[PDB]
C-alpha cells in the first residue's frame, strides 16, 4: 500500500457549499483539490459564458472569485480558448512617459449559445504573432491562454456577468480565411476533453 | 448557432426566423453551379457526407463579388458560407473555399454533437 494523504476540512457536510439534486458545489478551500484547478484546460467559450453567477452559490465568498468560473461544478483557474477574430479595437491610454497600447478582440469558437467572449491583450503580444494593426484580422483563428475576470453581480445574484479574458498567451493558428481543419482540430480537442472530464460532475471523496 | 450540412433543411431548422429575428448561420456545401447574369451560386450538401435527401438552393452573392475570391464561384468548389437567414432569403456576409479532406466521418459526427450537446 502507498501513502494516502489526509486533511481535515472540518465536520460533516462543511466542505460542501451547496447541495444540488445533481452535484455539489464545494467550498473554496477544496478548489485546489479539483483536477481542474491551476491547470490550463481547453474549454468551449459557451461553457464559460454559461457559467453561473458565483454570488448565487458562494455569497460574500465570490468577492474573491472574480477570477474563477464553475464549468458544471469544476472550478477553473487557468483558461484556454480558441476561435475566429470577429471584432478588433485598438486603444492607446496615456501615462507618465508611459504610452501602453492594447488590443481588444471578440473571439468566437461559435458552437453552443453565446460562444463569443471579449479578450484583452497588449499590442506587443498582438504584433509578435503576426496580427496587423489595420483592422484586417477578421476571420483569423487564434488559440489563447489567460486569466478571466468576471463582473459577478452580488445584488442581482442570478444574472450572468460581463466577462473578459486577460491574455497571457496567444498563438495564431491560421492567418488564412480557410482554417476549417484547425477548427475541427480545436473543436475535437475540446469535445473529447468535455466528455472525459466535464460532463460527469466533480465528486470529492475523503481518502 | 448551428453549422448546416444540408442547405435545403435551413427553413426546417429555423421555422421562426424573420427580418425581426434573423438567424446567424454557417453553411458547408458544394457548389453545383454559378449563374453569372444573376450572381447566384447553386449549392448543395457536400456529397459523401450523408444519405439524407437534399435539394439545391440558390444564394445570390451579388454583394460579395468584389471581396469574394473567384475560386468560390467555380462549380465543384467546396465552400463555407456565413450568412443570416431572415426566414425567406439568405444574406451571405462571407464565403471561402474549404478543403475536402475536412469531410471525414469523424468530423461530420463531431458537427452533430456540437449542434445539441452544450449546456449543463
Amino acid at each position: 500500500l502507498y501513502p494516502k494523504t489526509k486533511i481535515d476540512w472540518g465536520p460533516g457536510e462543511n466542505h460542501i457549499c451547496l447541495k444540488t439534486p445533481f452535484k455539489n458545489f464545494y467550498v473554496i478551500e477544496l478548489f485546489h483539490q479539483a483536477p481542474t484547478f491551476d491547470k490550463t484546460i481547453p474549454l468551449f467559450i459557451s461553457d464559460i459564458n454559461n457559467s453561473p453567477n458565483l454570488y448565487g452559490i458562494y455569497n460574500y465568498i465570490a468577492d474573491h472569485l472574480r477570477h474563477v468560473v464553475l464549468v458544471n461544478n469544476y472550478p477553473v483557474n487557468q483558461i484556454n480558448i480558441f476561435g475566429k477574430i470577429v471584432y478588433e479595437q485598438y486603444k492607446e491610454k496615456e501615462f507618465n512617459g508611459v504610452e501602453e497600447s492594447y488590443v481588444i478582440l471578440v473571439i468566437s469558437d461559435f458552437i453552443g449559445i453565446d460562444s463569443k467572449i471579449r479578450v484583452r491583450l497588449s499590442q506587443e503580444q498582438f504584433k509578435e504573432v503576426g496580427l496587423t494593426l489595420d483592422k484586417k484580422n477578421y476571420g483569423k483563428i487564434v488559440e489563447l491562454e489567460g486569466e478571466i475576470y468576471n463582473w459577478y453581480d452580488s445584488i442581482n445574484v442570478s444574472k450572468k456577468p460581463d466577462r473578459e479574458l486577460k491574455v497571457s498567451k496567444i498563438t495564431v493558428l491560421s492567418h488564412r480565411p480557410d482554417g476549417l481543419h484547425f477548427e475541427f482540430e480545436q473543436w475535437k480537442k475540446r469535445m473529447e476533453f468535455r466528455k472525459n472530464n466535464l460532463v460527469e460532475p466533480w465528486v470529492f471523496i475523503p481518502t | 448557432s448551428k453549422i448546416i450540412l444540408i442547405p435545403s433543411n435551413i427553413p426546417q431548422e429555423f421555422p421562426e426566423a424573420s427580418i425581426s429575428n434573423p438567424e446567424r448561420l454557417r453553411i458547408l456545401a458544394q457548389v453545383k453551379d454559378f449563374i453569372p447574369h444573376e450572381s447566384t451560386i447553386v449549392i448543395d450538401k457536400v456529397p459523401t457526407i450523408t444519405s439524407e435527401q437534399s435539394t439545391y438552393i440558390n444564394i445570390c452573392i451579388f454583394n460579395l463579388l468584389e471581396a469574394c475570391s473567384s475560386r468560390v464561384l467555380v462549380p465543384g468548389t467546396l465552400v463555407n458560407i456565413d450568412a443570416f437567414y431572415d426566414g425567406e432569403s439568405i444574406n451571405p456576409v462571407d464565403i471561402y473555399e474549404v478543403n475536402g479532406a475536412n469531410f471525414t466521418m469523424e468530423n461530420i459526427q463531431l458537427i452533430d454533437e456540437m449542434n445539441n450537446s452544450i449546456g449543463k
